[PDB]
RNA sequence: AACGACAAUGGAAGUACCUUCAUUUCUUUUUUUUACGGCCAGACCCAACCUCGCCGCGCAAUUUCGGUUCAACAUCCUUCA
RNA sequence: CAUAAGAAUUGAGGCACCAAGUGGGCCUUCUUCGGUAAGCGGAGCAGGCGAUGCGGAAUGAACCGCUUAGGGAUAUGUGGCGUCAAAACUUGUGGGCUCAUUCUCGAUACGUGAAAAGGGUGUUGGUGGAUAGGGACAGUUGGACGGUGGCCAUGGAAGUCGGCAUCCGCUAAGGAGUGUGUAACAACUCACCAACCGAAUCCACCGGCCCCGAAAAUGGAUGACGCUUAAGCCCCAUGUG
RNA sequence: AGCGACGUCGCUUUUUGAUCCUUCGAUGUCGGCUCUUCCUAACCUAGCGCCGCAGAAGACGCUAAGGGUUGGAUUGUUCACC
RNA sequence: AAGAUUAUCCGCGCAAAGCGGAGGCAGUCCGUUUUUUUCUGGGUCUGCCGUUCGGUGGCAUGUGCUUGGCGCUGCCAUCUC
RNA sequence: CGAAUCGCCACUUCUCUUAUCUGGGUGCUCUGCCCGCCCUUGUCGGCGCCCAGUACCUUCAUUUUCACAAGAU
């Protein structure tokens, strides 16, 4: 055996992070946001109490090494929802036939695919919030946001999924409700 | 909280070879799992090299040269009484008792045991107060079936007329008594 | 030793087993708890196709006879045990006929002590502490396992009343420890007391 | 070898063996689970069959065929009174299923 | 007053039960168990199988850049060399 | 019988009488023939088996070990010491690799699906080149302009369906032009470099362990369990220090 | 796409051969009817990937054996075959 | 099973803490107090006094039902226990 | 008498031919939540905090603690 170790975290600024357990623990404008970690443990060690905290790593293996970025930002990330959001714009895109997507809030309606086959339904989870936005030529379009990417953009990414077609050529098929922007909802500090 | 570090001039224990437990610091890590460690005990730990795996680090770090002398350590880690320092921590004592405990014998053995059943029931039960607190189970029910028997006394079964019995009943006992250590 | 649970709480499943069937040989009835934490190795996928794969041979004609699933988190590790135990020992059946294991933990049983664990049956100490694993209720939920739920619930009774126990036990330790104390270095010196280095 | 040509077997295996069964008083292999929002409510009733005839109502439906049509459909017949409700029982769950823990009665 | 997861009788082994045989027997006799020269084996405790010779060690020395420190310098030496 | 220099043996040798029982073999290291082959056929040597059991190989005529009076006591053999199952769940005193949604990672010699080709940025360790701090490598950033079609086919390509083409300048550099294609121009792009950049990185090889490759009839078998900081695979050790 | 020559390795065994182990003091020859169940190298069905799939239609592949999978005619058949 | 609880009770209450509720009387056999705290008990026999029941009867009523019968409750009273 | 299931425990001792029970939870990332902190703020090093771990109950009332009657029949 041939030493990685595991330990916890590296940090920024002005959020508050967990620093303790599995889970960290972040905290910061928009809220707060938190994440517990599998294997993901990993040479910790704090450079300042409030101020530095890394976890950049002595020896291990190879596999080992990859993860600790994949750690970093995707918690770098938790504080990117805590404090800018994420805000995704899609449009829905239709040239043969129009298609229309309502929001009922609670959970977004989808009309008309093809003249409408089924409606396709998808429960609006906690903090992706959606805004069928139209004025301002805001346009087919559909606003999914709140302050976690991974949720905003994994209920998005299923929206990309719910506009699926099969059967007879995607050199004729195109439309369907595509990813339009994802962001945060804005700059922010 | 990951934290005893590795830390040439750290005191490591030795933990199962037969030099378990002499003392000794690093005096190099020789990689993986093995260590370079020096004394100054006249006899065991000279300069060993022992397995990482067989040793405990003390939490006394010093400072010293990463590979380093014994006549330099000898001294500055003298001079640094952090075995006197590892002395006095108490993970110590039964071990080193342990060893003595080998050798004890009985009567030393039952005095020792006897030290606790002096204390035993003698100072926590004992009294008034904790057994006014827990207490024991009779104690805590004694008196709490004393408020459940302020249900007789007090209350209401018993005792305003019963209890009068009681006194007869009590004093039967004792009528008896008398009557029965007279034969 | 008497009457013996077991907590199988985080136990290497195979190493246990084997374990307690030296144990069981060598006669003991032993029991197990907190079963559901009994460990399987690595994935769920993996966990299963082993089950499935064992669940799914058949007694061709009377399939009924080869080998019944019985899914109880218990039931798989006894069985195990069973396995690893030569069953068709007229003696290791009488060694069975003595084991004992109950799934969970039927309660009021563990109190003055309990504290009780095997050697090397200590699934961290012997999984690698970053090697991947996975949990028995989950298999035994994979393969549906009934009570899985329920278990839950009565799992966090069982804490309760436990924790009830525990703080009222609190209170006491302190008058416990609060335990003399006072007149105890007087404790002898003619051959040799070290009772102060011993165990005051 | 194979078998010439295709179809299914006879029959379907469950209701196998094929007894001349035991406690022929109603096995009830499950029954509905609980909403607390209905109202409790009794799940059954026993009750004995009486025989059969044919009935007259009115079809309609969305987009049938028959839709619009007065038909005529055989029914049942089931001679019933009343159960008297005499006890009232409780079986837990156990991680072990259902056993019983009460049963309250008639006077 | 014999027994049964289910091969069946089978070996071997010991116990239980036995109907059991034959033998020997105590107020100076038998019986199970301790114990015992020299023996007659096996195991523990310490000594040593030598020795020419490096090795090194020490010193100095060259090359030789490393830990300290925020780093450089000290500290050309942490040290390998 | 010395050499001065070069056997060992020799639990007897010599020597003989006469009668049986046998003539289908079969198995093997080794050599080897026939034929694709074949647990096939067919010879050569030695050894077996046969015609023996014991001990080992979960299972086996011939594989391992070993042969046998009857015992006893001891220690070994092969073979083991996770559990089933005797023995370190080998640690004090020990090393790597290897993780395997496979009907499923693998795992006792013999052994016999040793899948084959043939692959795979699985991992794991070379070798050859490198470039590399006067800056390499990624990632960026700016520019990729000008003397000039230097050009020819050519319906139409001025750099650019196509084909022979190609030097200067400016420079950090920028192709007489990397693509994309308005029929062609244009435009779009970057190859070419500076600037950033700040450390390794870049290429080819390498061969290792590891995986894909990888389909048939009854439920299914590394013996069984299971084991994976192994109870795998491989390694050493039972060892001071 | 889809192929796939030339090669050139695979792989299988519902072929066919080879081999004669066993079987001759006995293991009831064809076919077919029936009937089950099973296998998967999936024909149809569930769902994915490709298309030299626009649509159309097919094709190719995966994942899949849970489910399905014919009447005659002629022909002992088998196979064959309308 | 609930505390390392067998003592005049129960109920309630996590649980606290606490709470409530908790018949009598005389006569009778036997005899302790002790899982470290009864505390007169134990123990039956009777007697004697009273919620409940149990039965008796009646009166209403509710309820429910057949070949107007079957079926059951209120209350009352009685009866008894 | 100089070993000899022995006389106990114990048909109300039994998961078994001879300690009670020391009890509950959790992670490796902690020897007390331990903790907290400071500090060239690191791999830390130092300091601090708390009681808490410092596993752990063996029954005369002792045996903190004098001590005493009684084996042999």
């Amino acid at each position: 055996m041939k030493i990685k170790s595991h330990d916890q975290i590296t940090f920024p600024e002005d959020v508050t992070v967990s620093v303790k357990d599995r889970i960290v623990t972040v905290k910061g404008k928009r809220g707060t946001l938190t994440k517990d970690l599998r294997h993901l443990q990993l040479d910790f060690r704090v450079n300042k109490k409030l101020r530095t905290f890394t976890a950049v790593r002595w020896f291990g293996n190879k596999i080992n090494n990859s993860t600790i970025n994949t750690a970093l930002s995707h918690v770098r990330n938790m504080i990117t929802g805590v404090t800018k959001g994420f805000r995704f714009k899609v449009r829905f895109a239709y040239a043969h036939f129009p298609i229309s997507v309502t929001v009922e809030n609670q959970l977004v309606e989808i009309r008309n695919f093809l003249g409408e086959k089924r409606v396709r339904r998808q429960v609006v989870a906690d903090d992706v919030k959606v805004y069928r936005t139209d004025a301002a030529l805001v346009k087919d379009e559909l606003v999914l946001e709140g302050n976690d990417l991974e949720q905003v953009s994994r209920e998005a990414a299923v929206m990309h999924q719910l506009c699926l077609v099969k059967k007879k050529d995607i050199r004729k098929f195109l439309d369907g409700i595509y990813v339009q922007t994802k962001t945060n909802i804005e700059v922010d500090e | 909280v990951k934290a005893n570090y590795i830390r040439a001039g750290r005191l490591v224990r030795i933990l199962r070879g037969p030099r378990q437990n002499r003392v000794g610091v690093i005096v190099d890590i020789v990689d993986a799992n093995r260590v370079l460690v020096e004394n100054p005990c006249e006899q065991k730990m000279w300069r060993h090299v022992q397995n990482l795996k067989n040793v405990e680090p003390l939490k006394f770090c010093v400072s010293i040269s990463r590979n380093c002398s014994t006549k330099a350590l000898k001294e500055a880690l003298e001079s640094k009484k952090v075995l006197e320092k590892y002395a006095a921590t108490k993970v110590r004592r039964p071990h080193r008792a342990k060893k003595a405990f080998a050798e004890s014998t009985d009567f030393e053995r039952y005095q020792l045991r006897v030290a606790k059943r002096s204390r035993a029931y003698w100072a926590r039960k004992i009294f008034d107060e904790n057994d006014k607190k827990n207490p024991v189970s009779w104690h805590k029910v004694a008196l709490k079936k004393l408020l459940k028997n302020a249900k007789k006394v007090d209350s209401t079964p018993a005792a305003k007329k019963r209890v009068e019995k009681a006194r007869a009943a009590r004093k039967a006992r004792l009528a008896a008594g008398k009557s029965k250590t007279k034969v | 030793p008497d009457i013996i649970v077991i907590d199988l709480k985080d136990h290497v499943l195979g190493r246990a087993a084997a374990i307690v069937a030296k144990q069981l040989l060598l006669g003991k009835k032993i029991t197990v708890v907190r079963c559901e934490k009994l460990t399987i190795a690595g994935s769920e996928i993996r966990n299963k196709i082993k089950y499935l794969q064992f669940l799914r041979k058949r007694k061709l004609s009377n399939p009924k006879l080869g080998p019944f699933h019985h899914r109880s988190p218990s039931d798989v590790f006894i069985r195990t045990v069973r396995s690893m135990l030569p069953r068709y020992t007229k003696r290791g059946q009488r060694a069975l006929r003595q084991l004992v294991a109950y799934e969970g933990v039927p309660v009021n049983v563990v109190r003055t002590g309990g504290r009780v664990v095997i050697p090397k049956a200590q699934r961290h100490n012997c999984y690698r502490n970053e090697r991947r694993f996975t949990v028995l209720g989950n298999m035994c939920k994979h393969v549906g396992w009934k009570y899985s739920d329920v278990v839950e619930k009565l799992e966090a009774a069982r804490i309760e009343k436990s924790g009830r126990h525990h703080k009222k036990m609190e209170k006491v330790r302190v008058a416990w420890k609060n335990a003399r104390k006072e007149a105890l270095k007087k404790m002898p010196q003619k051959n040799v007391e070290v009772l102060k280095k011993f165990g005051l | 070898s194979h078998c010439k040509f295709e179809h299914p077997r006879h029959g379907h295996l469950g209701f196998l063996p094929r007894k001349r069964s035991r406690q022929i008083r109603g096995r009830a292999r499950s029954f509905p689970k609980d909403d607390p929002s209905q109202k409790p409510h009794l799940t059954s009733f026993m009750v004995y069959k009486a025989g059969m005839t044919h009935i007259v109502r009115d079809v309609d439906r969305p987009g049938s065929k028959v839709n619009k049509k007065e038909v005529v459909e055989p029914v049942t017949i089931l001679e019933a009174p009343p159960m008297v409700v005499v006890g009232i029982v409780g079986y837990r769950q156990t991680p072990v299923g259902h056993k019983t823990i009460g049963t309250v009665w008639a006077h």
